[PDB]
């Protein structure tokens, strides 16, 4: 799996501290607010990189976190440390190889008046040159139906 | 506790001795034991929830006693110290019910606080009236003082009941039954929340958010109930309740079935105004609701760089190329911006935004190539689009791997995805062909899928469109199975594997999605069926022995070409050429292919090159030219050949030069005389030239061939040929050349396809080309008689009725005029040919007259229409004088009025009523009430000719009528009167119900009237008393009409021409992408005018219209509906008072005003909250709201029609359809063409902006606006012909009525006025369309009309009877 | 091969016969078994004997049974019928001519009972599979919203089986399983913003109040008392919920010596009762208090009739018919005359209880609703507590005023 970021990390231990839980222990006076691994899963998805945030990772990743909390602390790491170049940088890649591909992507008076097409209907019993108006061909199918009925 | 349950669940015995058990332990020796109870804890959750009652009481009774007595307590208990996770798919919510009403107090006397729905005692009438009389009462046998003595026992019984034992049963009846229960829940929750103070308030609300996470509180996630839905509702229809997280909001619409209502919350959050997280989270539920308009407005009013609306406008509307160039520059500008410096981190999901999007839009393009080189980048690589985009491309290793990588972190509701895509692996993989594991992976997809299911709302929507989309790849899929199955050698050449293969392939060449649904599906259809196709193929290269025919691996080619041809048409449709060029330029690589589809490739190249023909460059189309010419056409069959010079002379008389073209079309006519297309395409350039040249020899060759076109195909097809050919009629010369034309080779068109235009062939017959005409509508007629009966018998009543005004000189009866004969005469044959059936509709028709019902009523109506007009005509004179005098005809009106008051075949059911009428006029109550009126309707008197005192005299009088008009039957009995309604049934005559034949359906299922229900209800419609007629039908339904005196033969013939109209392009509608995949249709209920003062038109019984909704409010406000007009003139008069004539500020002000006094904007929004309580409700009654308006609102902008008063508008409650009441063309009675050029466009006050919350309008409302728009605007429907058909008629009687004031000779207007009053008519609303469809640059000027349709500075210039406030 | 010989010869008898008895019969159910018996005989195997006899009886057979289908009829009956005409022994090859007579009944067998719905999807599943999906589609266009509403709620159905089968059905449909639908979907909407009946609650530990609304509780009450599925305490329950329903909506303010001077008067047994007429047709809508009412009063009539709820339920039934007749003759006649029960006076709203001003109080005509669908009601043990009403109606009004033939030109009666 990718890299975890350090942004979408600060947004995990944020959802973690907002469920109303300390890390000492997972389920603090009022247990009834046990921990929602599925809410801050689906508030981490949400960040910049892919979902990567299976029933696993939620779990793993705020164990690993919990040790380097107890160095710089993660809300220290994110206003710290270029806040907002990482992200980008992992954007503009992302619009980089966008262009690349897109730029890659393939882009996508001889009057020839031949005699077959017109033999094709000179062998089929009509002429062309000569345009037959509406109203002879009504009678040559009215004339063909009675052929046909008698 | 653990295995007791799970293995013995029947054996209830052992179970209640386990719980009778635990309950001990829990009872007694509690000093000694404490610890044993935290284990235990499952155990007693599932006693208290046990189906046993006495169990459940005696577990309950010490649940109880363990908290103190104190709501607040228990409510904390309840929400942070209870852990309902070992509950288990329970709907606990029960137990807080139970724990609630415990602690109520149980030991007073019942009661009730509803004084207003009090029963009155015994001797409650000692008290009521005055004092005296009961006062001397009171100073005033055995079998009574009995029963006296028996019945206040009885009484001395029922005081005895306290409320413990109310609430007891309440709370065993809501334990059975989980609905009607969760209500209980909902409804009282927010009763305590009331009575909490706001220190314990505060602290619940605080802690309320941990609870609705509460962590592993999550098996209710598959509870169809779940416990945390009905927890946030209550919690949510609290009054305080303001702190609520939007995240946590997002997760339970999401997870739990909360999708609707928590997008509601959220967007009363957002519409409130650190902060970007809940426009954030709404954007992030909205798209994933599927809801791509809201969306895509959501994010307009949110869009930073200019580029993003332009890219958004263009993937809404189809444009998925602009859409993608547009994504591309914005990211390029961001990249620029970024190297310049860093950007906020609020505009990450702007770039999330443009990835997935232009993600999605080389989905969409076919770049799969692209697409998986992208997803594929070993920096980044994207596992779920390398997944998705794979198979498609026949990279089954990378497949493998990027499942293999997804399976582990797949998200939930992607299971039955990955599943397919094990599926796809196993059956295609080259060196893993292990078909083992099939049917187990289909029957895991399916549940997954139907799990998936339940978790969406209850009302289906763009929602579910994936998983019905699903469902189709998913049978294919086991379908496949034994495809894959019968090819392997073991069972390859097998007669009985080969028939089931030939069956499967000609199923799914029949089957195919549907035109709404994106490429991307189709795609994901067609190339999992081509691997398939190209299997059986190859499968048959290796077996020569094996049917050594060469015709199985023909097949399966044929197969793969058809479902090539299929995608690209589809493509095409879509609007997409280039990539429908690559696909012909794929389809050309390969060693040989059938004939018979290569016409079809070759047909489908001649489409692209048309429908790109618009604008066409001389360089690109000679090019085209030539390639349709270089194609050979040795091997190919006639027809073929027929179809190719019909497609030829299509593409040269898109270009000018029309000599060419008109030699290949009549060319491909002689070749295949039966070829339809090809002689209407013929016959539309030929009127083409006639009506630029003006030849006479060319309009009947033009006719013939529209006749010869329409002969042999559908109705569906041919109804837009009619429509050329009928208004081709009002060419012809004196003598009459086109009429015998279409009089001699009209033999042998099917009578049904005229029964959509019988109301424009109805017009013609009264002119000079009568007589033909009139055997053209017997000869259509003789094959429904009812459809050319109705029609006929309104006519001919009409024209009497004219007749007998235009002979005023002459008493006693007239001679008939020649359409009178003429049309009579066809009544009498028909009369001759079906007598039954034409006598039961003339007892019909006769019976329903008694519904002319009173006097009260009819006078009601009069002097409704009275106060309309004079309001209408006081707006005129509002900014002149506005103390302005009655005007001569409103003067007269008025006096005929108060003069009649009411009293104004062979048949005896008129004689009847009229001997009726003039007996019930005997009573002296009306006489009185007459008196007074005409008392105080005068006019003779100096003073009251002032038009607002007429006005407010008729204000009163309609107070007092309104008041007296209170006390009348409601319904009556149908068999009181009509005899022969109630005596009817099916076995009388096979009639259908009124409005079936109008327009032809192609089953013949007509719901014959099986008997008339005996109940006829009277309902307050229109602002008259209408008769509502219940029919019953073989089948068992219902359906309602109201049968409608219109009391103006004019206006309502008029009036049912617009519906006509949309009737007619409600099909068109359904034919085109943006406008399906919307469900935009017109609501168009069925009119059927039987008589010139009587109509039956359909209707339902709940729909209210905006006026009663906005009187409505006003009675719950306690105030008079007729303020808001009042105060305006009044401002008007006081700034007039002073000869300063009313400014614009003026009136900007006095909407102000008035907006802020008595008609706040927030009425409707109120309304609609109240009226729908369910979130999933409001949320469909909403959108369906937003996108009929929109329709309606095009349809009243575009088709140049009078204004949408607020009484017309009706709006559906049980569907949330939105018809008006009867729009009609605004035709200019002075100059005779369409000027509807009102300050505002259409209807969009500030009451519907609130209810639409202000983002229904910028997304939905324009982007159906600009669909419709858009699909109008296609050259291929023709719309402009059914408009000019439509506007023929609706001339000509603009031109009879202005010449009938003057006083056969007259009956023709001219042979060349009505043409071009018709054609300078239609232009002016193709214009107008074709300004709408524009739609360059990703803009519209859509926004500017919707814009100015709710600006101020334009509202307050509107007239005030047209409520600019509501 | 035997017994076929001397079966055609009575099949079109025999099936004219029932067809044509059960429609004048007592107990039209034991025909109807019948016809599916020979119809799952005729179906058994391939006989091709009989087939040929029994084609030309479709034309009116299939048009019979949907006109019964259709019709309104108790819920075995219908679903017999339902399943009876959908299981015909007659091949698709040709039914052709008499398909679009069995789109009806296959809706209402999509909404019934598990073996209805379950019979719906097998010839949904085989009408498609044996059928081009063109004319299939062109067939079931006249019935699109129901059948896609029934497909799409029995895919919430608890059995897997019947969910997996309407989603194989679903799919099958290909595109045509999400068309547009022209009648759009019902949704469930209020009609009036009158708070409906509720009771009285107390808290004494907050020094408050809060009221308890009811409508959907009387609701649960009379249909859990109405159906024969629920259990008997759980009825007991319900019956409870409607008595207190019924003793708290009420004023209860009566006094011995006070009854039995306003009953003890001349003028109820000499002066002349005002002959005004009492119609529904200018009663409007119904409110919410008057709806629980009635339905409160139908749940009690019901448990008069529940056996185990019979000995305490029959005599509150019959003395609280006594205090509304009793304050009915009380209002409307005697010394103390209501303003629209006067002499001259004509029928209004004023009698019924409505949104309007209306009554002062509740109307104590509702009674006679109640026992009105009382009697209508689907099962006809109901009628007899119905005519147990009318009969102590009469009675108490007869005791009250004497004079039997006196008591009957009060308006109640009419
Ligand atoms: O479906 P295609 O082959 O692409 O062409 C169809 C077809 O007309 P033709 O098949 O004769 O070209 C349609 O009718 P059906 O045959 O499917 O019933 C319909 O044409 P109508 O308007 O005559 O119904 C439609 O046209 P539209 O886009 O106007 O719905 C469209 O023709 P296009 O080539 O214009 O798509």
């Amino acid at each position: 799996n990718p890299e975890w970021l350090i942004s979408e990390d600060w947004a995990l231990l944020q959802a973690v501290k907002q469920l109303l839980e300390l890390p000492l222990n997972l389920t603090i006076v009022s247990p009834a607010h046990t921990p929602n691994w599925d809410l801050v899963s689906d508030v981490v998805n949400s960040c910049s990189r892919i979902y990567r945030s299976s029933k696993q990772c939620r779990n793993r990743y705020e164990n690993v976190i919990i040790p380097r909390e107890e160095p710089l602390r993660t809300s220290q790491i994110y206003a710290q440390d270029e806040n907002a170049t990482h992200t980008q940088l992992y954007t503009s890649h992302f619009d980089l190889m966008k262009m690349t591909a897109g730029k890659r992507s393939p882009p996508i008076n001889p009057f020839q008046k031949n005699p077959k097409h017109a033999s094709v209907l000179a062998e089929s019993g009509i002429n062309y040159d000569k345009p037959l108006p509406p109203i002879q061909v009504a009678s040559l199918r009215a004339e063909r139906i009675a052929k046909e009925k008698k | 506790m653990t295995y007791i349950e799970k293995r013995f669940p029947e054996d209830l015995e052992l179970n209640a001795q386990f719980l009778d058990l635990v309950n001990y332990v829990y009872r007694d020796e509690t000093l000694s034991g404490s610890e044993l109870t935290a284990k235990l804890e499952p155990a007693f959750l599932s006693g208290l929830r046990c189906a046993q009652p006495l169990i459940r009481a005696k577990f309950f009774e010490v649940f109880d006693n363990s908290m103190k007595r104190r709501v607040y307590e228990r409510l904390l208990y309840v929400t942070c110290s209870q852990n309902w996770e070992a509950m288990g798919n329970h709907f606990w919510i029960k137990q807080c019910i139970e724990l609630l009403l415990a602690v109520c107090e149980k030991s007073t006397p019942i009661g009730t606080s509803c004084q207003g729905a009090m029963l009155p005692s015994i001797t409650n009438v000692i008290n009521l009236a005055d004092s005296h009389d009961r006062a001397a009462f009171a100073m005033v046998g055995n079998q009574l003082h009995m029963l006296t003595n028996r019945h206040d026992k009885f009484l001395d019984t029922l005081r005895e009941v306290k409320t413990g034992a109310l609430l007891s049963a309440f709370v065993q009846l809501c334990h059975i039954s989980t609905t009607l229960a969760e209500k209980t829940w909902v409804q009282l929750f927010p009763r305590l929340w009331k009575i909490l103070s706001d220190r314990q308030q505060h602290a619940l609300a605080g802690e309320i958010s941990p609870f609705l996470c509460s962590g592993s509180h999550q098996v209710q996630r598959d509870c169809q109930p779940s416990a945390l839905n009905c927890f946030v509702e209550a919690m949510s229809q609290c009054v305080p309740p303001i702190p609520i997280r939007p995240c946590v909001l997002k997760y339970l619409g999401k997870t739990h079935n909360l999708w609707f209502r928590s997008t509601l919350m959220l967007e009363h959050q957002a519409f409130e105004k650190p902060q970007q997280e809940i426009l954030d989270s709404l954007a992030e539920l909205y798209s994933l609701l599927q809801e791509e308009d809201m969306w895509a407005g959501l994010w307009q009013k949110r869009c930073k760089y200019s580029e993003t609306a332009t890219a958004i406008a263009y993937e809404q509307h189809g444009f998925f190329e602009q859409a993608q160039e547009s994504y591309e520059k914005a990211m390029d500008k961001a990249k620029k911006e970024h190297e310049r410096s860093n950007a906020s981190p609020a505009i990450f999901p702007e770039y999330q935004l443009w990835e997935d999007h232009w993600i999605r839009c080389s989905k969409e393009l076919n770049q799969w190539e692209a697409l998986t080189e992208y997803g594929q980048s070993k920096g980044h690589i994207n596992p779920y689009l390398v997944l998705e985009c794979a198979w498609r491309v026949s990279n089954w290793t990378a497949m493998k791997e990027a499942l293999v990588q997804v399976e582990v972190s797949c998200p939930k509701e992607m299971a039955w995805k990955v599943n397919m895509y094990r599926g796809y692996l196993a059956i295609c993989h080259p060196e893993e062909q292990q078909l083992s594991f099939i049917e187990r992976l289909v029957e895991m997809a399916s549940s997954l899928a139907i799990r998936e299911w339940r978790r969406l709302p209850h009302v289906v929507s763009h929602v579910h469109t994936p998983l019905l989309q699903a469902a189709q790849q998913i049978i294919e899929l086991q379908e496949a199975a034994q495809i894959n199955a019968g090819l392997q050698p073991t069972n390859l050449g097998r007669n009985n594997s080969l028939h089931d293969m030939k069956t499967v392939v000609k199923t799914w060449r029949n089957r195919l999605p549907i035109v709404s649904d994106d490429l991307s599906h189709w795609s994901s259809i067609f190339m999992w069926r081509q691997h398939h196709y190209q299997a059986i193929v190859t499968a048959y290269e290796n077996s020569s022995q094996h049917d050594p025919s060469s015709n199985n691996a023909m097949l399966g080619v044929h197969a793969s070409a058809s479902a090539i041809i299929q995608y690209g048409k589809i493509a095409r449709k879509q609007g997409l050429v280039n990539v429908a060029l690559d696909i012909l330029s794929r389809i050309h690589t390969i060693p040989t292919v059938p004939i018979v589809d290569c016409f079809q490739k070759i047909r489908q190249q001649v489409k692209c090159y048309l429908q790109l023909a618009g604008v066409m460059g001389k360089n690109e189309c000679m090019q085209g030219l030539e390639v349709i010419e270089s194609t050979n056409l040795k091997y190919f069959t006639k027809e073929m050949t027929a179809e190719f010079y019909a497609l030829k002379g299509m593409f040269l008389a898109q270009i000018n030069k029309s000599e060419e073209a008109n030699k290949a079309f009549s060319a491909a006519v002689q070749m295949h005389d039966v070829l339809v297309k090809a002689w209407a395409m013929w016959g539309d350039y030929l009127e083409n030239i006639f009506v630029k040249e003006r030849q006479l020899h060319l309009g009947v060759s033009a006719i013939t061939c529209y006749l010869h076109a329409c002969r042999h195909q559908n109705e569906s097809k041919s109804r837009k040929y009619l429509a050329k050919v009928l208004w081709l009629l009002s060419f012809d010369d004196d003598k009459n050349t086109l009429a015998d034309a279409v009089d001699k080779y009209c033999i042998g068109v099917p009578p049904i396809q005229w029964l959509a235009w019988i109301p424009q062939l109805l017009t013609c017959l009264v002119g000079s080309e009568g007589k033909l005409l009139l055997n053209l509508i017997s000869q259509v007629g003789r094959v429904y008689p009812q459809a050319v009966y109705f029609p006929i018998r309104t006519l001919y009543l009409t024209l009497k009725i004219e007749q007998r005004e235009r002979y005023k000189s002459d008493p006693g009866p007239i001679r008939a005029t020649a359409p009178m004969w003429r049309c009579s005469r066809i009544m009498h044959m028909q009369r001759e040919l079906h007598p039954t059936l034409l006598s039961s509709l003339e007892g019909i028709v006769d019976q329903m007259v008694w519904f002319r019902e009173n006097w009260h009523e009819e006078v009601l109506r009069q002097l409704q229409q009275g106060l309309a007009k004079c309001y209408s005509v006081a707006f005129e004179k509002s900014g002149a004088v506005s103390d302005a005098k009655i005007t001569p005809h409103t003067l007269n009106f008025v006096k005929k009025l108060v003069s009649t008051f009411g009293v104004g075949f062979s048949s005896a059911a008129s004689e009847s009523l009229a001997r009726r009428a003039q007996a019930t006029a005997q009573d002296p109550v009306f006489q009185k009430l007459k008196g007074q009126f005409t008392t105080d309707f005068d006019f003779s008197v100096p003073g009251s000719m002032k038009l607002h005192n007429l006005i407010s005299k008729l204000k009163k009088w309609i107070k007092i009528l309104e008041a007296k008009t209170k006390q009348l039957p409601k319904f009556f009995l149908i068999e009181e009167k009509c005899r022969f309604l109630s005596n009817f049934s099916a076995q009388t005559a096979e009639v259908e119900i009124p409005g079936e034949f109008l327009m032809p359906k192609p089953t013949h299922y007509y719901i014959k009237i099986a008997r008339f229900m005996p109940r006829v209800e009277i309902v307050q419609k229109h602002n008259t008393a209408a008769r509502r007629l219940y029919i019953r039908g073989h089948n068992g339904k219902i359906y309602p009409y109201l049968v409608m005196n219109d009391a103006c033969l004019t206006e309502s013939r008029r009036e049912e021409r617009v519906l006509q109209l949309l009737r007619l392009l409600n099909p068109c509608l359904e034919k085109r992408k943006e406008t399906t995949k919307r469900h935009l249709f017109f609501t168009v209920p069925r009119v059927v005018a039987v008589s010139p003062q009587m109509r039956l038109v359909e209707d339902n019984p709940s729909s209210l219209s905006l006026v009663e909704i906005y009187k409505q409010r006003c009675a719950k406000k306690g105030i008079e509906h007729d303020n808001p007009i009042s105060r305006y003139y009044d401002r008007l008069a006081t700034v007039q008072a002073r000869g300063t004539q009313a400014s614009h500020q003026v009136l900007r002000d006095i909407l102000k005003e008035v907006q802020s006094n008595m008609v706040p904007r927030s009425m409707l929004k109120e309304w609609a909250l109240h009226t729908f309580p369910n979130a999933t409700d409001y949320w469909t009654f909403r959108k369906m709201f937003t996108i009929q308006l929109a329709l309606i609102g095009f349809a009243e902008f575009v088709l140049h029609l009078n204004r949408l008063n607020p009484e017309m508008l009706q709006i559906a409650q049980d569907t949330g359809k939105l018809n008006v009441a009867y729009f009609r063309f605004d035709i200019n009675d002075a100059t005779g063409d369409l000027d509807a050029n009102r300050p505002v466009p259409f209807r969009l006050t500030p009451n519907i902006s609130e209810f639409l919350t202000t983002i229904g309008v910028s997304g939905p409302l324009t982007a159906s606006m600009i669909a419709v728009a858009r699909c109008f605007a296609q050259p291929n429907f023709k719309v402009d012909g059914i408009l000019k058909t439509v506007l023929r008629d609706e001339i000509i009687a603009w031109h009879k009525k202005t010449q009938e004031d003057t006083s056969g000779q007259p009956e023709n207007m001219d042979s060349q006025q009505l043409v071009s009053l018709v054609q300078k008519a239609v232009t002016a609303i193709m214009t107008r369309l074709h300004n709408l469809a524009q739609f360059e640059g990703g803009e519209s000027k859509v926004n500017t009309l919707v814009a100015a349709a709710n600006s101020l500075d334009n509202l307050c210039r509107m007239d005030p009877a047209w409520h600019p406030w509501l | 091969a035997e017994n076929e010989q001397m079966l055609k010869p009575h099949l079109h008898k025999i099936v004219n016969s029932s067809m044509e008895l059960a429609q004048t019969a007592k107990e039209p159910y034991n025909y109807f078994l019948l016809l599916r018996a020979l119809f799952r005989s005729i179906g058994g195997g391939s006989h091709d004997l009989l087939y040929q006899e029994f084609l030309p009886l479709l034309p009116n057979l299939l048009q019979g049974l949907n006109m019964l289908q259709s019709g309104l009829h108790k819920q075995h009956m219908k679903d017999l019928f339902v399943e009876l005409c959908l299981t015909v022994p007659v091949r698709l090859s040709s039914l052709l001519p008499y398909l679009p007579m069995l789109m009806d009944p296959l809706v209402s067998a999509l909404n019934g009972s598990q073996t209805l719905v379950s019979q719906g999807l097998r010839t949904l599943e085989l009408c498609v599979d044996n059928l081009q999906p063109d004319f299939l589609y062109d067939h079931i266009q006249p019935v699109r919203a129901e059948l896609m509403q029934a497909l799409w709620r029995t895919l919430r159905n608890p059995a897997d089986s019947i969910s997996h089968v309407a989603y194989r059905v679903l799919g099958k449909f290909g595109g045509s399983n999400r068309k547009m639908l022209k009648e759009s979907q019902k949704l469930h909407y209020v009609v009036t913003e009158v708070q409906g009946p509720s009771i009285t609650v107390e808290f004494s530990d907050c020094k408050a109040s809060l009221q308890l609304p009811m409508e959907k509780a009387i609701e649960t009450a009379l249909d859990c008392l109405k159906s024969a599925n629920t259990e008997p305490y759980y009825r007991r329950q319900a019956w409870e919920v409607i008595k207190c329903f019924l003793v708290a909506m009420m004023s209860l303010e009566d006094n011995k010596h006070a009854l039995y001077q306003l009953l003890a008067h001349p003028n109820f047994t000499e002066k002349t009762i005002p002959n005004v007429i009492i119609s529904h047709r200018y009663k409007a809508q119904d409110t919410p208090a008057r709806k629980t009412f009635e339905q409160a009063l139908t749940g009690a009539f019901m448990s008069a009739v529940i056996k185990d709820l019979r000995p305490s339920a029959l005599p509150f039934v019959a003395s609280l018919i006594r205090h509304y007749t009793m304050v009915a003759v009380a209002q409307q006649c005697g010394p103390f005359l209501l303003p629209c029960y006067q002499v001259g006076s004509q029928p209004s709203t004023a009698m019924f209880h409505s949104e309007e001003n209306g009554s002062k109080g509740m109307d104590p005509l509702v009674l006679i609703d109640a026992i009105a669908i009382c009697m209508a009601y689907e099962e006809k043990e109901l009628c007899k507590i119905g005519e147990v009403a009318l009969a102590v109606i009469f009675d108490v009004a007869s005791i009250i005023l004497g004079s039997k033939e006196r008591a009957c030109q009060l308006p109640l009666f009419s």
